[PDB]
């Protein structure tokens, strides 16, 4: 909801609730899922030609008891952009790779778990150095790219390390050397094609025998096709990774090839069916696990849109994964889930 | 006809030296791939350095160059203004002066600058820098004194855009006044102006790297900050306006004697003590073995110490003229070798951790100047004998 | 402390007016302390005595 | 981008001198 535009400067505060309850023979995703989120967008025009920007996003849980407080920063970043010539912005934001595969993560509620957050420069994470040129100079319409620089988010501080530190320190799941990554995408009319490649230094946090999948460095190569016009919605992307994907809590792989499709359709009165497939194949893991599935699911669903602020849905995955040693160890899901949303937004 | 510095310069340039040091050190492995939109946070890896060096000694073959030059040197090469090449051997150095002294291997013919007294420098007196800018060579450029700190750090304006902490700081008579430094540190470049150790303390810090092996300062060990940093915040410190103890230092004279991160020093020896930075250049004002009592703060905690040798300024591969962290002790109470490392050259002869050296591989050796003396006398047989407390056992 | 507060409006006790901790803390150890065995002095309070 | 490991291989031969055994 745009609440404040006044002499240049425009606010939107946004929102939701998502009254939200899983149904799963897994009782660590079983029940109350109730979640809400908020933020805001802002603009300041500096001259016809300059604008400010920024952009704050945080997620606080629905679910838990008044002792607690589960809530997190999504997004948090500031930029300018200029007509015609590019934008910049640095903060907490998207990896420039999510250009791509943000394609396909249009489900209700699951999908978009082929990687995750703080996981290099895949989705979210921070200290994302973004630039990005759209249409060319204004003189290509539709073709869009991006160059990105992701700086270190190393161990904690006042822990005891004696290397590899930073200020905002953590857990070597979630922590990044140096990276740097770019994407291209070109839509014409309804249709859309794109490419990205990110490259992050690993820190040697990351490179010990805890974890399988050593390595210098983690890279991801993504390619992506879009299908968007006439109430119809297609989209699919394919990525090759290299000591980037993480599997559970082991750690990553070695390499992985993960898959994601969708289609759905917008009926005129208001329901909007989805079907889906996402598959991630983990190659030459260590400690004997060879070749493994790393992720597979067909996800059915389905939203009704009573309008842009309220909406209801179901989302059904069908999980594939098989109950075996090597998912018991890395704590991967293999049992289906249903949900059932009821949200209200502004 | 026309004024010059050219004349005097003449006189002067035959003691000025380039230093060409090659070195090695530990960096951490890069991860890959490399992302430049991703700000993220064992190998040796070989480096050069290059630098300026003033012959202070011709007969011994004695430079005088900047610590930040010839520090983790494995090769350090010396080429005269005449063009003759040398090599060197490290014979001191002290990171805190950022001061190090050199050897010419087998001088012949050298010249030495004469060095003038410190104590008569004067603010509009005129003064000429000579160093080696960016590589490309000697570069001599001239103008005046400053600032006299009154440490006396020298200020002059007779530096060089963009350029690193060259050498030589000469007066108009030729005689050397300073040596030019490098307050950037591990970094090397100005701040916009120069700073240079006065000749005084040169000529003084110079001659116990030569008689003793190391400069005689006394650390007390502890390590830590102001009261501004994350720690003194994070850990809400009562009554700011002292030194921060962030950890006192292990086999320590803080450590043995007593004291705990946390207290803020007030005082020295009844002086105020407001700021880590007053205390580090107070305790700089003290060779080892002085006692000096501060006042702690916890609640109202104050003791009375005394300190040792320092470690910034060690040793390393240069007192057996072989190849291999050792540093003096005390008085002239021989020679204790510090923490050893993983090549494990000089532990692998039988020298652990707090070994000393009073026997000269036989005689006395009361200090690193006198055991270096005799294990360059006679390089033939060698029987260390070191006694690290306890065990006197005798090592070849 | 009970009389003390009643007769005096506070309890009557000193602080030297220092702040800090243990010899362990990440600013012990970020500012490498040479003999560790007593009180980490992280700051000296204002106005104080120390 | 140190182990010794077993592996099996099979294939087949021809028997070229059928006193010392040679295939």
């Amino acid at each position: 909801a745009e609440v404040y535009n006044k002499d240049g400067n425009k606010l939107d505060l946004y929102g939701k609730v998502d009254g939200l309850h899983y149904f799963s023979d897994n009782k660590d995703v079983d029940g109350d899922q109730t979640y809400m989120r908020l933020g805001f967008k802002g603009e300041t025009q500096v001259t016809d030609q300059l604008t400010g920007y920024g952009q704050w996003e945080y997620q606080i849980q629905g679910n838990s008891a008044e002792n607690e407080n589960n809530s997190w920063t999504r997004v948090a970043f500031a930029g300018l952009k200029f007509q015609d010539v590019g934008s910049f912005d640095y903060g907490r934001n998207y990896g420039v790779v999510y250009d791509v595969t943000s394609w396909t993560d249009v489900l209700p509620e699951f999908g978009g778990d082929t990687y995750g957050s703080d996981n290099f420069m895949q989705q979210r994470g921070n200290g994302f150095a973004t630039y990005r040129n759209t249409d060319f100079f204004g003189l290509v319409d539709g073709l869009n790219f991006a160059v990105q620089y992701q700086g270190k988010n190393g161990n904690p501080s006042g822990e005891g390390f004696t290397s590899g530190v930073t200020n905002n320190g953590r857990d070597a799941l979630r922590q990044n050397g140096d990276g740097v990554g770019g994407s291209i995408t070109y839509d014409y009319e309804g249709f859309g094609i794109g490419g990205a490649i990110s490259s992050s230094k690993r820190t040697d946090a990351q490179n010990t025998a805890a974890y399988i999948g050593n390595g210098d460095r983690a890279e991801t190569y993504t390619g992506g096709l879009k299908y968007d016009a006439n109430n119809i919605y297609l989209a699919a992307q394919y990525t090759q990774t290299y000591n980037a994907t993480r599997v559970g809590s082991l750690g990553w792989a070695n390499k992985a090839q993960n898959f994601e499709a969708v289609a759905q359709y917008q009926f005129d009165f208001g329901l909007r069916p989805s079907l889906a497939y996402l598959q991630s194949k983990g190659k030459n893991l260590g400690r004997g696990y060879d070749d493994e599935d790393i992720l597979k699911y067909v996800d059915v669903g389905a939203t009704y849109y009573f309008n842009k602020n309220m909406s209801t849905y179901v989302d059904y995955k069908i999980n594939l994964l098989d109950d075996n040693q090597f998912t018991r160890d890395a704590g991967i899901n293999t049992d289906n889930i249903v949900a059932l949303g009821l949200v209200y937004q502004f | 006809q026309m004024p010059s510095l050219a004349p005097m310069l003449e006189k002067v340039m035959p003691s000025v030296v380039s230093i060409n040091v090659e070195g090695s050190t530990t960096v951490n492995t890069p991860r890959m791939p490399r992302n430049f939109q991703q700000f993220f946070g064992g190998q040796q890896q070989k480096f050069m350095a290059l630098g300026s060096g003033v012959i202070i000694d011709a007969d011994k073959g004695y430079v005088v160059t900047n610590n930040h030059v010839v520090d983790n040197a494995t090769v350090i090469k010396v080429q005269l203004s005449d063009g003759r090449k040398f090599d060197a051997k490290m014979v001191g150095k002290d990171p805190r002066s950022d001061i190090a002294l050199i050897q010419i291997q087998n001088p012949k013919n050298l010249t030495a600058i004469k060095m003038a007294d410190s104590d008569a420098l004067r603010v509009g007196d005129y003064t000429v820098a000579i160093g080696n800018p960016f590589g490309l060579g000697e570069t001599v450029t001239s103008g005046i004194v400053s600032a006299l700190g009154r440490e006396n750090f020298i200020q002059t304006d007779a530096a060089i855009n963009r350029g690193n902490s060259g050498g030589a700081l000469v007066n108009l008579n030729g005689e050397l006044i300073g040596i030019n430094t490098a307050i950037l540190a591990p970094d090397g470049g100005n701040i916009g102006i120069g700073f240079a150790i006065p000749s005084n303390m040169v000529k003084n810090l110079t001659s116990q790297m030569v008689e003793y092996g190391q400069v005689k300062r006394g650390e007390l060990g502890i390590m830590g900050t102001e009261l501004n940093s994350e720690l003194a915040k994070a850990m809400k410190v009562d009554a700011q306006r002292g030194a921060f103890v962030s950890q006192v230092l292990p086999n320590s004279s803080a450590a043995k004697a007593g004291i705990k991160a946390g207290d803020v020093i007030t005082s020295l020896n009844g002086k105020p003590i407001s700021s880590f930075a007053a205390l580090r250049a107070q305790v700089g004002t003290m060779p080892v073995g002085s006692k000096l009592t501060l006042g702690l703060l916890r609640d109202g905690k104050q003791v009375n110490v005394n300190l040792e040798l320092q470690q910034s300024s060690q040793n390393q591969v240069d007192s057996s003229s072989i190849f291999n962290e050792m540093s003096n002790k005390g008085k002239d109470q021989g020679v204790v070798v510090n923490n050893v490392k993983t090549g494990t050259p000089a532990a692998q002869i039988g020298l652990k951790k707090g070994d000393v050296i009073i026997g000269a591989n036989q005689q006395a050796v009361k200090n690193i100047a006198e055991l270096r003396k005799v294990l360059d006398s006679k390089p033939s047989v060698l029987a260390l004998n070191i006694q690290r407390g306890d065990s006197t056992i005798y090592l070849l």
